[PDB]
């Protein structure tokens, strides 16, 4: 997952 | 200089995830989600220059203004620059294997510095053909914002989901020193006071903390609470004895920098703040943020 991807 | 807060250009668009003001000209620099970019003169209100990048989110587009170019760095991995009175694409690189953050630049030197979700920070030298000049190690994971120290731009820091600052020595390949911040969520941004007075910095974080260090010592100064999710950014006013900060609750806030008390909360309705950008010479006391549904231009008073 990619966290920050907003 | 009294609080009078005035809107001075607001416009809808897709997600504006970076922010600049072009310091000569009354000019801001948006970088979407959708992989558009807009120049807007926020005086006269008409577009100056707009471009479809690429296809990916743009998180990154600052201002050269002493070559006429605007550079920005896009989650398909690539640097571009461009020159914004004739749009020529100037440079298109693959920069890192992963998402690229963050870029800042030397205020005098052919510098810029990127911030990756690949763990480094990479120096880019335009007057060497763009070339990778010195690639930073050190950070464990993904780099959210690197600000070079206005007063000795030989240093720079970056910000980074593993909850430390790292400030570093161009030339030189370990930190000057690490910065542990206690945001155990990460830091997503890092700004510099600029004036000679104190030596400051300023840390943003998803834990809903602002933290302002003093960098010679390490110390925490003060911890500014209030904001209800992710702050995005934290930074100190140019001219004003202010700080500014915009969180995924939707608000800015206005603090006080000598009390560290909050002076103003602003939602201008543009869902989450994402970036923020200060007028460097202050005119007018104007910033500008980039928010889930456009941009504001706001003159501070």
């Amino acid at each position: 997952v990619k966290l920050h991807y907003t | 200089m009294k609080l009078d807060i005035k809107k001075t250009f607001s416009n809808r668009s897709d997600r504006v995830k970076g922010i600049d003001f072009h310091p000569t000209e009354p000019w801001v620099l948006t970088t979407l989600y959708s992989g558009r970019v807009e120049i807007w003169n926020y005086e006269t209100q008409v577009e100056v220059r707009s471009i479809q990048v690429t296809e990916t989110p743009v998180r990154a587009g600052k201002f050269i203004a002493r070559k006429n170019w605007i550079i920005v760095g896009s989650d398909d991995f690539r640097i571009r620059v461009f020159n914004y009175n004739t749009g020529e694409k100037v440079v298109d690189f693959e920069a890192h294997p992963d998402y690229i953050r963050s870029i800042a630049v030397h205020p005098t030197k052919p510098y810029v510095l990127s911030g990756s979700d690949d763990l480094t920070v990479k120096l880019w030298n335009w007057e060497n053909n763009w070339a990778l000049e010195q690639t930073f190690e050190g950070h464990e994971h993904f780099v959210m914002c690197v600000a070079f120290n206005p007063k000795d731009p030989s240093t720079f820091a970056s910000g980074c989901l593993d909850r430390t600052v790292k400030v570093w020595s161009l030339g030189q390949s370990t930190p000057n020193f690490t910065l542990t911040t206690g945001q155990e969520r990460g830091v997503n941004y890092v700004d510099y006071y600029p004036l000679p007075d104190k030596p400051y910095m300023i840390t943003a974080s998803d834990d809903l903390t602002i933290k302002i260090w003093d960098y010679q010592t390490k110390s925490c100064v003060a911890t500014l609470e209030g904001h209800m999710s992710n702050v995005s950014f934290a930074v100190f006013h140019p001219t004003l004895p202010i700080i500014i900060s915009g969180s995924e609750d939707g608000t800015l806030k206005i603090w006080n920098s000598s009390t560290y008390k909050v002076e103003k909360t602003l939602n201008v309705g543009l869902e989450r703040s994402w970036c923020i950008a200060t007028h460097p010479t202050g005119r007018k006391n104007y910033i500008a943020s980039g928010f889930d549904n456009g941009f504001t231009v706001l003159s501070l008073g």
